[PDB]
């Protein structure tokens, strides 16, 4: 499943994107 | 921080769960 790959770039805002849903996230790559 | 837990090592449901607001 995603959540235990590799996710990077666009594919790691989509993860929380598609994870977070209403929440929203935070995406602070430093 | 996120890029060094999800992208440079393997991520986790926690991990992104952790960056939810």
């Amino acid at each position: 499943m995603f959540v235990n790959q590799h996710l990077c770039g666009s594919q790691l805002v989509e993860a929380l994107y598609l994870v977070c849903g209403e929440r929203g996230f935070f995406y602070t790559p430093k | 921080g996120i890029v060094e837990q999800c992208c440079t090592s393997i991520c986790s449901l926690y991990q992104l769960e952790n960056y939810c607001n």
